[PDB]
Parts: C-alpha cells; sequence; structure tokens
RNA sequence: AAAUCUUUCUCAC
RNA sequence: GUGAGUAAAAUUUGG
C-alpha cells in the first residue's frame, strides 16, 4: 500500500527495469547447499506433489525428432544454430489471448547459439542439440524434388526451372528485387511494392510472405502503408525471364541470389536448416555474389567497418581475380540496406589499415588472411611450414595434393603442416 | 587416475575447493603483493607500450544498458552513520537503487549526466555531490571466491560501489568496442572453444606456439596503465575519475579499512586489460591473461617477450609453456590442425544438487561431449544409465519424493529409466521435458530460485509488475498509480477472458507444436 | 523516441480531450497513455485526427516515418509546424522556455577534469620493476617427480594406520553391533546427549594445527559409493546414527559450551565431527561387549562436509575408465610393486581424492596436463608447480597431495611419454 | 576435541 | 515460522 515510498524514496517515477529488478525469482545458482535447502521443510517434496497434481496436466505434448542423415567424424567447427524470435503481430497476438507477458517477451529476440561439432553430413546439415553423432537433422525430409533441390547447392535432376537449375520461376517459387528507391515482391499471382521511411517496412499487405520474408532480411518491422505505389515495374518480364542458377546454398534467410539485390524464395522453405558458409564452400560463395550488392548472409567476427577496410586495403594491391574474390567477400559479409560503402571501388581508402603486416578476417568461425589470398594461396598454391625433422606417430604419409592438415613427407622426412590448400577450399578447381 | 589418460586431461571431474575459512588473510596477501609490485621490485606495473594508434571514441553518445546495471548479485554501499563511514552488503539492484535514490535521479543515465555537468566537485547532486560519490565509490569489501579447480587456496574477490560500476560498464563497454575495431581477431565475447579454433588457424603459419599466462595479472595492472588506455580511447572525465577512484581505493578486511594503490582488485576492467595488450601489437590472441601466439626463431620470442613486457603482461614462467604438436587456450586443446585433442580434456563432472537438475546437467554435459569428438555415443548412454541409477541411489527416499507413478524416474519412486537418445529426442513422456537440456526450468530449480528470492538480502515487499505489454519499452518511467492501473487493466482483461492468470508460455516447445 | 523530449510531450497533451471527455494526446513516453498493441510513430498521437506527431529541433533530423507530423522548434522565437493547429498548440503550451538539454558524449570533459588530473598526479606512483630473464629448458624428469616425494616423505612421514580412509572397507560387525559401538563411543567420550542426539562440546582450542602424516593406503574402498552417500546425509541430520547397507556413521555437531545455556542446535555454521567404523588393528581400537573396531573422526565444517557428500565416485571412476591406459599394482604407500602390489589402490586414491575437500590433486593434473603438452618450460619454475605443500594443511590433504605426486611418478614409469 | 582465530548473533510476534 | 537491527545471516561470493 505504501511499499513504493520506501523503496524508492525521493522519487515519484522509475524505470520498468529498475521496478522488475526488485523481485527477482526465476534465477537458479547451483550451490553446494542445494541439498539442504531442498530438504528443509519438504519443499522439493511439496513442489513435486503441486507439480504432478497442477502443473503437469497442463504441459502440451511435441512430436519427437526422426529424420535421420548418415554422419562422419570430421574436424572440430563451431556450429551456428540461429533460432528466429515471435514476430511483433505473432506476439501482440499471444498477449492479446492472455499469454504470460513476460516470457512472450523474452521470445521476440532472436537468439543465435554456436556450438561445437565433429561431426558433418554430405549435404553440411546442422544437427539436433547432441544428436550429431546420430546424425538427426533439423530440416525434415521433403515430399516433392523441388523442395529438395532449392536447398541443394548442386540439384540432382533438373527441371529446367530456377529451383534446381537455369530457368525461369514456377508458380511455387517467388522473388524481391530493388527497383531504384523500391522493393518489388512478386510471387506470379500477387505483386506488391515496399519502401522503409525510418525503421518499418511500409506495404499494403504486411501479411505476404514475400513482405515477411524481405522484413527479416532488410531487419525491419513491417508496417500496413497503402500510399506506397510504384511506376516501374518490370515484375513479369524478370518472371517469365531465365536466369542462372548459381552452385550454392541457400542463405540463412532461405533465399538465393539471381541479380543485383535481387533473390529467389520457396513458399514452403522457411529459414536454411543447412550450413551456409565452410571451408569448401566460402569462395564459391563469394564468387557467385561478386557483381549482386550486399547480401548479409555472413557473420563476421568483430567490426563490420574494420573487415570493410581491411577487405579495401587488400583490394587496392590485389589482382582482377583476387579483387573479384575480396568483393565477393565484402558483399557476403554486409547488411542489406544499412547504409555500408561495400564496393570496394567506391569504398576510401584508408591508410591506417594499410600499416599491419597482415589484413586477418572471420567469417562464420573461419579466419582468412586477404594479404595470402591477394597472393594467390587459398586457391593456388597451398601454404607450408615445417613442424619438425622427426616422423610422428600416428600421421599418415603426404598425399600428392594435400589438403589442411599435419602429414609426414618422406622426400623431406618431416612433419609438415599444410594450410590454405585449394585441396580444401577448391576441391573441385 | 587423470594420470594415466591416453589422452588430454586437466582432472576437472569432482568439484572445486571449498572451505568456511575467512577471505581476510587471501585479501591481505593480494594487497601485499600489490603494494610490493608498487615498489618496483618483484614485478613490472609500468606501462611504456604505445597506444597513440588506437582510435578515438569521445565523439561516440553516451548511453548506458541499464540492464547490467541490475542483478541479484552481491556489491558494497557506504553510508555515514555518525560521521564513520560503514559498508553494507547489499544486492547490487538494492545498491543502485539506493544510489538512485540518494541522487534523486530518474535513472543511471540521468545520473551520469548530472555528474558530468556540474561547475564543480562540491556542487550538490541530490542529497551527495561528485566529491562525496568518489569517495563513497573508493570503498571495497572482500569475500572468498572458492569451488576454482586447481586453486587449493582459494583467492579473494572484492565487492564495489554502485557508481563504481556504473561508470566501470560505461569504459568496459567502450573498451570492448575498441577491441573489436582494432584487434587481429575478435575473441572477448567469443567461448573457448571458437578461440581455440580461430588460435589454430591464426598460428598455423608458424612452428612453435606459446600458450601464455600472466602471473598475479589483477595487481600489476595499474591506474597509470587503465588511465593511459581510457584516454587512448578518448574517455574523458569519466576514465578520469575511475581512475582516481583505484587509485584511493580502500578494502574493508574484517574490520580495518587497508589502502591498495596498486592493482585493479580481480578483474574489475578485463577489456582495458586486454587493450592495454592489443593496443601496441597484433601478434597476439588474447584475452585477460590468457593468450596465445607463434614464432619460428629465438628472436621473434625474445621480441614477443619485450612485447609483453612493455605491456605489463608479466609472463607466468610457472605455466606458460611452448609446444609444437598442439595448441592450448583457456583450457580449451587442439592439434595443429584445429581437431580437438583426444581424451576427456575439460569435461567436468556433475555433483549431486537435486534430484532432477543433476539429471539435466548430466544430459548438457553428456550432449555437449558427444556433440565433439570426446565420447562416442553408446559411452554416453551408459553414463547417462549410471547417473540415473546413481540419482536413484541417493535420492529415492520419502525425503523426497512420496510417490510411485509410472512414468516418474527410478530417483522419484518411479520405474522409469529413460534412454539418453529418447530424451535427447523428445521421445519421452511430458515430464521428461524439463530434463532435457534445452527444456523448461526443473521442478528443483524452480523451488531453489523462489526460495532465494527470500533471503534477507533479496527479501522485498514490493508488488511484482509482471505480465507486461510485449511492446512497452522497459526504460519508461512508472509510479505507484502507474503500476496500480497497469495491473488493474491487466487483471480485468485476464478475468473478461475467463482467467485469472496468465497462461504459461514456452517457446521451444511452442515452435515444435506448430505444424 | 529519445527520452530527452518526453517531458516535452507531456506539456504538449496537457489534459486536451476530445469527444467530450476523451483524451486526446496519448503521449508514447506514458505507460497508461499509450495505445496497447500498436507501435510508436511519433512522440504523441493525436486520437481525433489520427496523427503521429514528432518533436525536432531546427535541423535535428529525427528517425521516424515520413507521414509523422514534425513540429520544429526553431532556435529562437517560434515553433513552425506543417499544421496550423499544431503550431498554435505549441505556441499556447510553451509559454516557458522548457530548453532540452544536448546530447552527452563519452568523452566530455568536465569542470573538475583538470583538478582531478592534478590530484592524481600528486599520488603514489608505481616505479619500473626489473626486467625478467627467461631461459626455456626441457620439462622436468622422472627423478624430480622422485625427488619431491621423498622430500615430503622425509618431512612428513607415516602414519601407523589408514585413520578415516580405512573406513572404505568394511569392518566385520554387523548394523546393530556397529550402532552399539558408535553409541557407546559417544558414551565413552562425554558428548553430551540431548533430544535423542549426540553433540561435541569445547571449551578452549590450543589454536595451532593438528599433526600432518601422510595415509598408507588400504587394500581397497568397496564401499567408496555408501561412505559419500552417508557424509551426505549424516550433516543434515546430525546427532544420530545413520546406516547404510554395509556401514554407519555418526556425525556429532561441535558447538562451544557456555554454561547452563548453551547452543542447543547448530545453525548453518557448526562443524561436524564424523565418526566411522572400520576393522580393528590400530591405536583407534575400541571393544565393548566381546564386539572391537577401529574408531576414526574426522572434523569438518559444513561447506568440506557438503563438497565431500556430493560427489559421485562411480560416475567419475566410469568416466576415467572410458580412455585410461592400464593400471600398475601399487604398495601401501604408493610405490610400484609387480609382485606383491594390488590394482584396487586406485580406487582408494580416487576415494581420498573425493574425501580431500581441499582438491589438491586438481593442481597437480592441471600441472602434469601442461608437462605432457610441453616442449619446453622455463628453467626452476615449471617444475616449482609441482610443490603445493605450502598451499594446503591436513593430513588428508597432505595425502592427496602426496599420493597424486606417486601417481604422476608411476605414469612417467610405467608408461614413459 | 579437530583439516585449529574456525567450530558464530539479538529483538517483537 | 514471520518480520526488524548489527561492516553477516547462507542465491553466501565479485568482474
Ligand atoms: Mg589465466
Ligand atoms: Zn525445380
Ligand atoms: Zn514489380
Ligand atoms: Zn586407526
Amino acid at each position: 500500500m505504501s511499499q513504493f515510498g520506501k523503496s524508492f524514496k525521493g522519487r515519484t517515477e522509475v524505470t520498468i527495469t529498475e521496478y522488475r529488478s526488485h523481485t527477482v525469482k526465476d534465477v537458479h545458482r547451483s550451490l553446494l547447499t542445494a541439498d539442504k535447502s531442498l530438504r528443509k521443510s519438504f519443499c522439493f517434496r511439496n513442489a513435486l506433489n503441486q507439480f504432478l497434481d497442477k502443473d503437469l496436466p497442463l504441459l502440451p505434448i511435441r512430436p519427437k525428432l526422426e529424420s535421420r542423415v548418415a554422419v562422419k567424424k570430421s574436424k572440430l567447427r563451431s556450429q551456428l544454430s540461429f533460432r528466429p524470435g515471435l514476430t511483433q503481430e505473432e506476439a501482440i497476438d499471444l498477449y492479446n489471448k492472455g499469454y504470460d507477458g513476460d516470457s512472450v517477451s523474452g521470445a521476440l529476440q532472436d537468439r543465435v547459439v554456436n556450438e561445437p561439432v565433429a561431426y558433418s553430413s554430405a549435404d553440411n546439415d546442422k544437427f539436433h542439440r547432441g544428436l550429431a553423432a546420430l546424425g538427426y537433422t533439423l530440416a525434415d525430409r521433403a515430399f516433392d524434388t523441388c523442395e529438395s533441390g532449392f536447398v541443394r547447392a548442386i540439384p540432382t535432376t533438373p527441371c529446367g526451372f530456377i529451383c534446381c537449375g537455369p530457368g525461369s520461376f514456377k508458380d511455387s517459387l517467388g522473388f524481391v528485387i530493388k527497383i531504384g528507391e523500391f522493393w518489388h515482391m512478386y510471387d506470379g499471382f500477387q505483386h506488391f511494392v515496399a519502401v522503409e521511411d525510418a525503421k518499418f517496412l511500409a506495404s499494403k499487405s504486411p501479411s505476404f510472405w514475400l513482405a515477411k520474408r524481405l522484413a527479416k532480411r532488410l531487419n525491419l518491422v513491417p508496417k500496413e502503408d497503402p500510399s506506397v505505389a510504384a511506376a516501374e515495374c518490370p515484375c513479369k518480364k524478370v518472371w517469365e525471364a531465365s536466369f542462372a542458377r548459381a552452385p550454392t546454398a541457400l542463405d540463412p534467410f532461405g533465399g538465393r541470389a539471381f541479380c543485383d539485390q535481387g533473390w529467389v524464395y520457396h513458399r514452403d522453405v522457411g529459414y536454411a536448416t543447412a550450413n551456409h558458409i565452410s571451408q569448401e564452400t566460402l569462395f564459391q560463395q563469394a564468387l557467385s555474389v561478386r557483381n549482386l550488392g550486399p547480401q548479409g548472409s555472413a557473420n563476421v567476427s568483430g567490426s563490420i567497418h574494420t573487415a570493410l577496410d581491411r577487405l579495401r586495403a587488400a583490394y587496392s594491391r590485389g589482382t582482377p581475380a583476387s579483387r573479384s574474390i575480396l568483393q565477393g567477400l565484402a558483399n557476403l559479409i554486409t547488411p542489406v540496406g544499412e547504409n555500408f560503402e561495400c564496393d570496394l571501388d567506391k569504398r576510401k581508402l584508408n591508410i591506417k589499415a594499410l600499416r599491419s603486416p597482415e589484413r586477418y578476417i572471420t567469417i562464420e568461425g573461419l579466419v582468412v588472411n586477404l594479404d595470402d589470398v591477394v597472393r594467390g594461396f587459398y586457391l593456388d598454391k597451398a601454404k607450408v611450414t615445417v613442424l619438425s625433422r622427426s616422423k610422428w606417430m600416428g600421421y599418415e604419409d603426404l598425399p600428392q595434393k594435400p589438403p589442411n592438415g599435419t602429414f609426414y613427407c618422406r622426400k623431406r622426412k618431416a612433419m609438415l603442416l599444410i594450410s590454405c590448400s585449394p585441396g580444401t577450399y577448391a576441391k573441385k578447381r | 587416475m587423470w594420470a594415466f589418460q591416453e589422452g588430454v586431461c586437466k582432472g576437472n571431474l569432482l568439484s572445486g575447493p571449498t572451505s568456511m575459512k575467512a577471505p581476510d588473510s587471501a585479501a591481505r596477501e593480494s594487497i601485499d603483493r600489490a603494494s610490493e609490485i608498487m615498489t618496483g621490485k618483484s614485478y613490472n606495473a609500468v606501462h611504456t607500450g604505445d597506444l597513440s594508434k588506437l582510435p578515438n571514441q569521445g565523439e561516440s553518445p553516451l548511453r548506458i544498458v541499464d540492464s547490467d546495471l541490475y542483478s541479484e548479485r552481491s556489491c558494497c554501499w557506504v553510508i555515514e552513520k555518525e560521521g564513520r563511514v560503514v559498508c553494507k552488503s547489499t544486492t547490487l539492484t538494492r545498491g543502485m537503487t539506493s544510489l538512485l535514490n540518494t541522487t534523486k535521479c530518474s535513472s543511471p543515465s540521468e545520473l551520469i549526466c548530472k555528474v558530468l555537468t556540474v561547475e564543480s566537485l562540491s556542487e550538490k547532486i541530490g542529497d551527495t555531490s561528485v566529491e562525496e560519490l568518489l569517495s563513497h565509490g573508493r570503498y571495497f569489501k572482500c569475500a572468498l571466491r572458492d569451488q576454482e579447480r586447481g586453486k587449493p587456496k582459494s583467492r579473494a574477490i572484492f565487492l564495489s560501489h554502485p557508481f563504481f560500476r556504473l561508470l566501470s560498464s560505461v569504459v568496459e563497454t567502450h573498451a570492448r568496442s575498441v577491441l573489436s575495431k582494432v584487434s587481429a581477431v575478435y575473441t572477448a565475447t567469443a567461448s573457448a572453444e571458437q578461440r581455440a579454433m580461430m588460435a589454430a588457424q591464426v598460428v598455423e603459419s608458424r612452428k612453435h606456439v606459446l600458450n601464455g599466462d600472466c602471473t598475479k595479472y589483477n595487481e600489476a595492472i595499474d591506474a597509470d596503465t587503465l588511465l593511459k588506455v581510457w584516454d587512448a580511447i578518448g574517455m574523458g572525465s569519466i576514465g578520469v575519475m575511475l581512475a582516481y577512484m583505484v587509485r584511493r581505493k580502500c578494502v574493508l578486511i574484517k574490520d580495518t579499512l587497508v589502502e591498495c594503490p596498486g592493482g585493479m582488485l580481480m578483474g574489475m576492467f578485463n577489456a582495458t586489460a586486454t587493450l592495454a595488450l592489443q593496443g601496441t601489437t597484433d601478434r597476439f590472441l588474447s584475452f585477460s591473461d590468457d593468450f596465445i601466439t607463434s614464432f619460428n626463431s629465438p628472436a621473434e620470442l625474445r621480441e614477443i617477450e619485450d612485447l609483453l613486457f612493455a605491456s605489463c603482461h608479466n609472463l607466468s614462467l610457472k605455466k606458460s609453456y611452448i609446444s609444437v604438436a598442439s595448441l592450448e587456450i583457456n583450457s580449451c586443446t587442439l592439434t595443429r590442425d584445429g581437431d580437438l585433442a583426444t581424451g576427456l580434456g575439460c569435461t567436468a563432472g556433475v555433483p549431486f544438487r537435486g534430484p532432477l537438475v543433476t539429471l539435466k546437467q548430466t544430459a548438457a554435459m553428456l550432449s555437449g561431449a558427444v556433440d565433439s569428438g570426446v565420447m562416442p555415443f553408446h559411452s554416453a548412454e551408459r553414463l547417462f544409465q549410471i547417473k540415473q541409477q546413481e540419482c536413484a541411489y541417493r535420492y529415492n527416499n520419502p525425503t523426497y519424493t512420496t510417490r510411485n507413478e509410472d512414468f516418474l524416474p527410478t530417483c522419484l519412486g518411479g520405474k522409469t529409466v529413460i534412454s539418453f537418445q529418447s530424451l535427447l529426442t523428445w521421445d519421452c513422456h511430458p515430464f521428461w521435458y524439463q530434463v532435457h537440456p534445452d527444456g523448461p526450468d526443473t521442478i528443483d530449480q524452480k523451488v531453489l530460485s523462489v526460495l532465494a528470492s527470500k533471503t534477507r538480502r533479496r527479501r522485498t515487499r514490493l508488488e511484482a509488475l509482471s505480465d507486461l505489454d510485449p511492446l512497452v519499452p522497459h526504460r519508461l518511467l512508472v509510479s505507484e498509480s502507474d503500476v496500480s492501473k497497469i495491473r488493474a487493466a491487466r487483471q480485468a482483461h485476464l478475468k473478461s477472458l475467463g482467467l485469472e492468470q496468465p497462461t504459461n508460455f514456452n517457446y521451444a516447445i511452442y515452435k515444435a507444436v506448430q505444424p | 523516441m529519445d527520452s530527452r523530449f518526453a517531458q516535452l510531450t507531456g506539456v504538449f497533451c496537457d489534459d486536451f480531450t476530445y469527444s467530450e471527455g476523451s483524451r486526446r494526446f496519448l503521449s508514447s513516453y506514458s505507460t497508461v497513455e499509450r495505445r496497447p498493441g500498436v507501435p510508436v510513430e511519433g512522440d504523441c498521437y493525436d486520437c481525433l485526427k489520427n496523427k503521429w506527431i514528432a518533436f525536432e529541433l531546427e535541423g535535428q533530423p529525427r528517425k521516424f516515418p515520413k507521414a509523422t507530423v514534425r513540429c520544429i522548434l526553431n532556435n529562437d522565437a517560434t515553433y513552425v509546424c506543417s499544421e496550423q493547429e499544431y503550431q498554435q498548440i505549441c505556441k499556447v503550451q510553451f509559454k516557458d522556455y522548457l530548453e532540452i538539454d544536448g546530447v552527452v558524449k563519452v568523452g566530455h570533459k568536465a569542470s573538475y577534469d583538470a583538478e582531478l588530473r592534478e590530484r592524481l598526479l600528486e599520488l603514489p606512483h608505481p616505479k619500473s620493476g626489473p626486467k625478467p630473464r627467461i631461459e626455456w629448458v626441457a620439462p622436468p624428469r622422472l627423478a624430480d617427480i622422485s625427488k619431491e616425494t621423498a622430500e615430503l616423505k622425509r618431512q612428513y612421514g607415516f602414519f601407523e594406520c589408514s585413520k578415516f580412509l580405512a573406513c572404505g572397507e568394511e569392518c566385520g560387525l554387523d548394523q546393530e553391533a556397529r550402532e552399539l559401538i558408535l553409541n557407546e563411543y559417544a558414551r565413552d567420550r562425554e558428548f553430551e546427549f540431548r533430544n535423542g542426539g549426540w553433540i561435541q562440546r569445547y571449551t578452549v582450542a590450543s589454536h595451532k594445527p593438528a599433526t600432518q602424516k601422510i595415509l598408507p593406503l588400504p587394500a581397497s574402498a568397496p564401499l567408496a559409493r555408501e561412505l559419500l552417500m552417508l557424509i551426505a546425509r549424516s550433516t543434515t541430520q546430525a546427532g544420530k546414527v545413520l546406516h547404510s547397507d554395509n556401514t554407519s556413521i555418526l556425525a556429532v555437531p561441535v558447538m562451544r559450551d557456555s554454561g547452563k545455556h548453551s547452543k542447543r542446535r547448530p545453525t548453518a555454521s557448526t562443524h561436524h565431527l564424523v565418526v566411522g567404523l572400520s576393522k580393528p588393528g590400530c591405536e583407534h581400537d575400541f571393544e565393548f561387549d566381546g564386539y572391537r573396531a577401529a574408531v576414526h573422526v574426522m572434523h569438518l565444517d559444513p561447506k568440506q562436509s557438503a563438497n565431500i557428500g556430493e560427489q559421485d565416485f562411480v560416475s567419475t571412476r566410469e568416466i576415467y575408465k572410458l580412455d585410461m591406459l592400464e593400471l600398475p599394482p601399487i604398495s601401501r604407500k604408493g610405490d610400484l610393486d609387480r609382485a606383491s602390489g594390488l590394482e584396487t589402490r586406485w580406487d582408494v586414491i580416487l576415494l581420498l581424492e573425493c574425501l580431500d575437500s581441499t582438491r589438491v590433486s586438481q593442481a597437480v593434473a592441471q600441472h602434469f596436463n601442461r608437462h605432457r603438452l610441453a616442449l619446453s618450460v622455463c628453467k626452476d619454475e615449471f617444475r616449482k608447480g609441482y610443490q603445493l605443500a605450502s598451499e594446503i594443511r591436513g593430513t588428508i590433504p597432505l595425502s592427496s597431495l602426496y599420493y597424486s605426486l606417486c601417481a604422476v611418478r608411476l605414469r612417467m614409469t610405467v608408461h614413459p611419454f
């Protein structure tokens, strides 16, 4: 009745954060005194009785994981299993339906979890927690062939359409393209135009699935705005046109680029369930979008501005092939529509980034030296460093064209560490 | 038996050391070591490296993360009863609330702006002044840090003032940002495994790998070094105030205040200390005092040693070592090709701290072990079965369960010993969802948290402001009438929907349910 | 949305009403005037005209949707807005000058910066230390570990019996005899009896540590799991004899004797004397009604007892077994004995590690991991990492450290690396 | 008595 | 078992 004055003296108003920080009761700390606390007054026994009487019947049932693939032991690598958060509209609806406001509030935030994994699949599939060894995948077996081919980097059976090879758009596909200032979303049956005012994605029909995908890619809030209209709109022409299909897996948003600031989406395919970037996959992905503008499909450890500065510094002294590789990397790591000067030609070079003796960039846990890339190391010639002159037990002999790893070279009678080997980054030339 | 392991093993299967001894001795040893270093006899605390190349952040707007300023953890609150300073132990939330009440500031951002915009130190901010704030922020309280594996003699940790924490948050956020902008590979926010994986690739280009720890890292980081780093990145008067408080810090040992002119009191500024080294060179992959580097010739090793010395990073001759077939950082060891070293490594056992919480923690540990190459799945399944049997031996008593439902675990009177694979694949009774690592909180966890909310240092009569609109930002200001109205409106809506409390929500199960 | 303008917004509304009573302007900074389930597009919202309004300074754009009406606050005299009504409202409401504070930057120099810098300058500063000379050498050999073990042996010696470690083996008595022996041992020691429980009372303390010696290894420890479970259970139920399948213990709270009025119940800090039984044969033999058994005691504080009781012996042993080399047979003092040794003494060493609340074996394990993974180390400093007798105190920690060093030596001998 | 500055507090209801 | 005070009342013990 008057505890507000006692808790906050001399203040009439306080923030919600401070007020809620005073009544925290959902934090668990594992301590030595756990058993004594649970025993005191049969706290745990009474809690179990209450949970079995009241809480358990309200727990909903969920299905069990069934999808499995064959896995193999592989080098330890970080798997990033991004879990999207509740959308604003869905959160509002759930709250209106009498759901707990605090939990729904906590659920709006997209959460990224990185976990070590030592097993790999033939398609670089992601795995459920603790089931990488058994090969339980986050994806589910597809029904039709087009769904399976859309996600596949190299579809087995082309169908003459953009989903599974070069071609035009089917009825189950859609695209989003930036024309001038407006984002045109074409499904084939319905056409829509969107624009960002300050932080929303203004559109006539925000509920449009392509509109939701575009909002996720651009990191905006869908907002209804009938005033949005466009004049130039060659959506029918591009829909009936044929575009080359890149040999790359889907980006984290579940789309594949087909033109400058243009992406293809499948109605029944959601967020990517396979590893987008890998040692064997990074450079093909970079080459696929060298002239397609920023993508935002790769996470970089550190400041994006610093990574772009190092990329530009390497670009200054590079060759046309290395220059294209660097531009592809810059496009890969740049978020879409966040005012980033990813164009290495138009980016102002700074001299403070040229003083360091090596330019390093970390993409999805992969560390790449841009100076070495300029020297044609990751794609043309492998790097060798001698570890010892003695034969180590348990290590294989040096192959003809070695991939990354430690091998015993009998010709030099020495243990060698191969890194930046085309045999790992450019297996298929 | 850790000695006869075929692979690498740190012997983390048992818990860490613990005891009830007072922290006075450890605090005194730490302060004495810092004082000895200040004399320039044992180690070096004078920073001679060049930090003029660090980017300047003085033009960035001043922002504060409010959530980081409130917690259930402990802190020191300074009061004056009869002209004598009294240091009290209070929850950090309580300490910051008391500070805001004293300064009559709505939020910590308002308080910092007012502190930075007063014409003089003597000007009053509510019931205090910047002079009084600086005087009070230099007081610390000592405590013991137990359960640290490999440290038979427990170390001393320190509780600071809310004002000190308020400035430290800003300086540490900016130091972390500068590190992200400057370091060759950013690793401040990464885990031990990610750091090891990146370090393997970084050091693959050279022969010898130096895995390094520093000795008494906190006691050799002086206020001068912190001020130098903060001035290099443009912290303005905030850095000056923090350095002034650090130089005049006093620790309450038992009943006496002891001056500690040197040191930074056990990792008060981890990011700034790391920047002290990273701002002078880019040949180290480091955080805190744990670093890894590589070299080819003895001259490079001498250069590395000189760089470490000039950065006040005194190499620990006891622990630092050179290797050629493996690398190690943050207790994670990899082969030079980036593969996890065979053996148990840093795998830690799970003690008996509750019937279901122990099983949940064991499941999480085994999932982590099997996801990497540490353990085959069948071994993990056998270990989980064994853990269930021991939990049954320890907890299947009338003191805990008084139940006999078949689907319950054998440790709660049931006849169910769940398979590890079945639990991981959600092929189990709904009661077992909480035991899943990603499942909801366990019954033991909930009861323990509720009980912990009622301790003397945390209990309160304030009515909880729960079940809020997911759209209203938490930075908005409310009064007693505002919270009353909000609660009344929410209760009216729930009653109109024929409910008295909001429906429980679990987002993972909710997603799983969606077709 | 910026809190700087929040107060301004509150002034703009000023109890303006529409539709005969309903509030006209809704402030986006108020938790009660905000429309639930509606994203905010401006500082305030006019319900009658259904339009968002945002306040900006002359030449300072704010991140709001374009359709939002802007009320530019001119620098000198007036307030200009696209809508005339909003301009009039601004003029009438802003009778005074509610100047809004500027944006504070992190590198903001306060008036007292120079004074505080002078004060810091006048305070003590550190002096440059000496640059250390680092010499890299090979890791220590077996001889160094043997020397450390020999130093421990010479300095401290060995006990005649295994003391509480002997409790890891079953004593030749049944449940009733064990309870009888424990109760009569408590009686013979003048332990106070109250409320059906035993209490140990103390008056003065010598204030010096007890004697430290190395515990000889019993043959085996089949009762390690029961022993740890009983240690966990007893402290929460102290004062009474607690049984298991094959052994029993008695935890006696230790409280100060303060005359007629003395502490009757232990709190969260009372220490416990754990009393256990083992086969007779040492100086601790106790006899009653023809029952003979060695009675061994252990003084523990609540944290130590909780730490000891929560360890899982079986799971730890299995995890170690997963990737373990062959364990050699060792003698009673941790020496290699191929002809008369026992391989079950390793279970006893694990039990000793569990009993050691100091967990000194973890430091030895970490240093041995570093030793195995090291190609070069600092001269005379890496070896000293194996000297940990100065950081521990007590028979149990000392024996744990000695047998950890013995295990390191045994590994270096049987399976050289 | 022992793993020896530790084995520890008041008041109202 | 319910609260109030003691440089503290067991989520103790910080970054
Ligand atoms: Mg360290
Ligand atoms: Zn197709
Ligand atoms: Zn169009
Ligand atoms: Zn004896």
